[PDB]
């Protein structure tokens, strides 16, 4: 029970598909391009996460600030509750003070 | 739509160019006498004939730094060492043995070209490396 | 039709008359001004270095690699480089040609 | 045929001497030894810092990673508002909601909470030093080749494939021209049909590509560009504002 | 000669550096500690019951109910009005001399905030309520350069060191907006705003800047000869005649009190793209910027 | 638009006359200056009067 009885379908990786072969190209776009662009401008993703990092409370606060006016009501309500929950957790509970 | 009248000019733009900073640290001017009033000496030319080399920093100073950890670990670091760093260590051992009365405690970091000494010796080491041509 | 030459062997053996053939090339590139101590001639000039080293490569089929070019400061160095033989055999061939005892059998499934 | 002899433009430290590489060509199979190039020792003969390569390689691999993994907490799983049965009396374990992380179909206690960013920035000088080290390492291990240009006699990929095999260039080759727009159309046609021979402009050079490919091919214009860009970091003041704004001596 | 080249030639005989044989520097990657196994699981470092094991101990500074240490000390205005106090980045005569000796400040021309910032001699933070540089005396004995320097505050002994070498020093006020502009001209020019007027000091600073003993930029020029003579008598040097010097014209250059930059007037727009300067000619505008 | 002019100059297409305050704006600038930024003589006069009271 719990362990598969046949080998899984073999996994073939093309180590030289175009995505892998060109990975990292232009990561020095600033230092090699007269700093017209910053490498963070190459990051694609949510508008609230490009070239920025934080813990989960900071991300939720940042997402609420920037796209919160555009969120669906159920999702915005969950985000409000999540911020409140993390607010209590990070400010009032834990081993260290 | 009336607008305030203006006059373009190119003669006064020299005054704008005087305000722009450079990205490149300027090379120090030539001085009739050394050391300069501030105390700065340029490296010796031709470079000294030694197994190791200590390059100057981007601001043209000798790369000897004091460092501190734990609030009590006084340390002197010599950076930017080329060549044989184990020869530099022996010389620093022999230069500082009389001053301490014993062999200095040192770390040789071959990877980074850095010598680390226990104790503050930044002034003595600076004056001593400067008398070597570095 | 464009035909690429066959793959060139890396194996190299220093010729017996190396010093003589080098000395000839030295005089051909640097002249006969300083025949004495020709081995101490410096290769600081890049044109002379290229001429000397491109000649040795054409002739001897063995070129100084980029990692070593800066180390060819004098003619002593170039001579010492071509005194070193190179072997191009694989590890199976090297091992099988190592006087294996009767009870050592090496196979190769590659 | 006069040799192509490249000298270093930027001043070399007196205590150091330039390193050198054959200048080569892609115009014929045997067109090696077309010249001799001086290379700046501070760019192509720096201390071999593999620890710095790992730093820069990991910054490249991770700094742009956005994770999209996400789980629902016990707060976000559908329903689950009411207390399943009374606190006392039933002889059951006490439970506040059917979507606690103890229940099948419950929330996830400490699951991924994406989208999660991994953005960080190694200091510019570390990022510039990683480029030098990779170049120094390619030269030192005989994986660097300087060409005068990347022009080919034909745009046929098999030629470039056969040429690499003849010159013992390895399985993967990274071609660096100076500019994207001014790449020879022949090398563009050959590399576009290949997987392991990759053509990039100078501005796209990076530690991850140089490590992925076994062989690194640089035209001579690229070398001058690289020496200029990387040696600039060694002599520059600390900035007063982003280097994208006007300075006295920058750019060029 | 040694380890340096000994590493690159040692690399020639090693496998190729690839993405498969890299590693962080030893000591750079401390291991993660996870609450798993005998040593680190079970109670997992949190102890046994109480508030601490349950994660509910009181806030920082709470002492269990005893009136806490940080509350039972009396309020005292150590930090009252800290945010409106003016701060001055000190510039030493040791540091000034060093900047000149290394070529980062040019003594052949007037030295003001722009030249000190651009030579990376001082770092000014107007947002942290910096009002400029105070010229401090440290290094006065060994200071030899002759300069025409403009600062915001200057010590008498610093002034004596400047003037004993044949130099000139004036103290000038910069309001926080003018200070921000004078410190980073290029970012301001990229705003496309007319150069503003440099405001006057507030009342409490008007006496400092109208006083010749401070070489104030609003001080009476006729009173400077005496004040320069007093320091020479006080400190025992002979005041040089700077009118006789060839750089005398340079030594006299002073901005107008309402002027932020040498050679540029209030109300001008700097066009860095075309390298032009636009001057308004409307009378109302022109009267505003000259007033 | 003022920032676009500063970055690209005439290529921006901004009429440079729009860079200085308009007559109504100039009136507001001068009014705020008169209220909050007194003349040199006024401040000197104020210090003189204040100094007499203390003396
Ligand atoms: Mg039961």
């Amino acid at each position: 029970i719990g362990i598969r009885l046949t080998l899984p379908p073999p996994k073939v990786v093309d180590r030289w598909n175009e995505k892998r072969a060109m990975f990292g190209v232009y990561d020095n776009i600033g230092i090699l391009g007269n700093f017209e662009k910053h490498p963070k401008e190459l990051i694609r993703g949510p508008i609230w996460l490009r070239g920025w990092k934080g813990n989960e409370l900071q991300r939720c606060i940042r997402k609420r600030k920037m796209v919160g006016s555009r969120m669906f009501a159920d999702d915005l309500h969950n985000l409000n509750k999540r911020i409140r929950y993390l607010y209590k957790h990070f400010n009032r509970h834990g081993k260290f003070r | 739509p009336d607008y305030p009248r203006f006059v373009e000019s190119v003669d006064e733009y020299q005054f704008v160019e005087r305000l722009l900073p450079a990205t490149r640290i300027p090379d120090p001017p030539k001085h009739e006498h050394y050391p300069t009033p501030s105390g700065w000496q340029p490296p010796r030319d031709p470079p000294p004939n030694l197994p190791y080399f200590v390059r100057r920093s981007r601001m043209h100073n000798i790369p000897v730094y004091k460092d501190i950890t734990h609030g009590n670990r006084q340390m002197t670091v010599i950076r930017k060492v080329e060549g044989d760093i184990w020869a530099l260590q022996k010389d620093v051992e022999d230069f500082l043995s009389p001053l301490l009365g014993k062999t200095p405690v040192t770390q040789v970091n071959e990877v980074t070209g850095t010598l680390r000494i226990k104790g503050y010796f930044d002034q003595e080491l600076k004056a001593w490396l400067l008398e070597k041509g570095f | 039709i464009l035909v690429c030459p066959p793959l060139r062997s890396r194996a190299y053996t220093p010729p017996e008359d190396l010093q003589s053939r080098l000395e000839s090339y030295v005089k051909e590139v640097f002249g006969s001004s300083l025949p004495s101590n020709w081995q101490d001639i410096s290769l600081e000039d890049s044109r002379l270095k290229f001429n000397l080293l491109a000649h040795l490569a054409d002739d001897l089929g063995h070129v100084v690699p980029n990692s070593r070019l800066h180390q060819m400061c004098r003619v002593r160095d170039v001579l010492d480089f071509y005194n070193v033989p190179i072997q191009d055999r694989s590890k199976f061939d090297e091992l099988s040609a190592s006087n294996l005892p009767p009870n050592l059998k090496i196979t190769w499934s590659y | 045929p006069e040799p192509v002899l490249r000298k270093v433009e930027l001043p070399v430290p007196t205590h150091r001497r330039p390193v050198q590489a054959w200048v080569e060509s892609l115009r014929g199979f045997e067109q090696e030894r077309v010249g001799l190039a001086d290379l700046h020792p501070d760019v192509f003969a720096t201390a071999p810092r593999l620890d710095i390569l790992h730093q820069v390689a990991m910054w490249q691999k991770n700094f742009k990673r956005i994770s999209y993994a996400k789980t629902k907490t016990r707060a976000e799983v559908r329903g689950g508002g009411r207390k399943p049965w009374p606190q006392k009396g039933t002889g059951r374990a006490r439970h506040g909601s059917i979507r606690s992380p103890l229940w099948r179909g419950g929330g996830v206690a400490h699951g991924p909470r994406g989208p999660t960013s991994y953005y960080y920035m190694l200091p510019m000088k570390v990022r510039a030093l990683g480029l030098k080290v990779a170049l120094t390492v390619k030269l030192a291990q005989d994986d660097l080749h300087i060409m005068d240009s990347l022009e080919l006699p034909t745009g046929d990929p098999q030629y470039l494939t056969e040429l690499a095999h003849y010159r013992r260039w390895g399985d993967s080759v990274l071609l660096v021209d100076l500019t994207h727009e001014e790449m020879p159309q022949s090398i563009v046609e050959a590399t576009s049909r290949l997987k392991t021979f990759n053509l990039i402009p100078a501005v796209g050079l990076n530690v991850h590509s140089m490590l992925k490919h076994q062989t690194l091919v640089l035209t001579l214009p690229t070398v001058a560009f690289l020496e200029d860009k990387l040696l600039w970091q060694d002599s520059r003041y600390r900035p007063l504002y982003p280097f994208s704004l006007p300075y006295s001596d920058f750019p060029r | 000669q040694g380890g340096g080249a000994r590493a690159l030639d040692l690399l020639r005989g090693l496998p190729r550096v690839s993405l498969a044989n890299l590693k962080p520097n030893p000591g750079s990657k401390k291991p993660e500690r996870r609450p798993r196994g005998r040593r680190r699981g079970r109670k997992c470092g949190r102890g046994h019951k109480g508030e601490r094991q349950r994660g509910t101990r009181p806030r920082l500074g709470f002492e269990g109910g005893q009136t806490p240490f940080y509350i039972r000390i009396p309020k005292y205005g150590f930090n009252e009005g800290h945010s409106f106090r003016r701060q001055y980045k000190p510039l030493s005569l040791n540091r000034l001399q060093y900047l000149i000796d290394l070529g980062r400040v040019d003594p052949s021309q007037p030295i003001d905030l722009t030249q000190l910032v651009n030579g990376r001699g001082v770092t000014i933070q107007p947002l942290k309520r910096d009002y400029g540089v105070q010229l401090v005396e440290e290094g006065a004995d060994t200071f030899t350069a002759k300069v025409n320097i403009e600062v915001q505050l200057a010590s008498e002994l610093a002034i004596a060191a400047i003037e004993k070498n044949g130099g000139v020093v004036t103290t000038a006020f910069y309001d926080p907006r003018s200070l921000d502009i004078v410190c980073k001209p290029v970012p301001f020019f990229l705003r496309g705003q007319p150069i503003p007027k440099r405001m006057l000091p507030p009342e409490e600073l008007v006496p400092y800047y109208t006083d010749a003993k401070n070489r104030g930029y609003l001080a009476d020029p006729a009173k400077f000869p005496e004040a320069r003579l007093e320091l020479a008598r006080k400190y025992g040097y002979i005041l040089p005649d700077i009118t006789k010097d060839e750089l005398f014209k340079m030594l006299c250059t002073r901005k107008d009190p309402r002027q932020i930059f040498f050679g540029l007037a209030p109300g001008w727009v700097v066009n860095m793209a075309d390298k032009k300067i636009l001057k308004p000619t409307d009378e109302n505008l022109l009267k505003y910027y000259t007033s | 638009a003022a920032k676009q002019f500063a970055r690209y100059g005439a290529a921006s297409g901004v009429v440079p006359g729009s860079l200085w305050p308009s007559p109504e704006q100039l009136r507001e600038l001068e009014a705020e200056e008169r209220e909050w930024y007194p003349s040199l003589a006024t401040m000197q006069e104020s210090l003189r009067v204040k100094q007499l009271a203390e003396e």
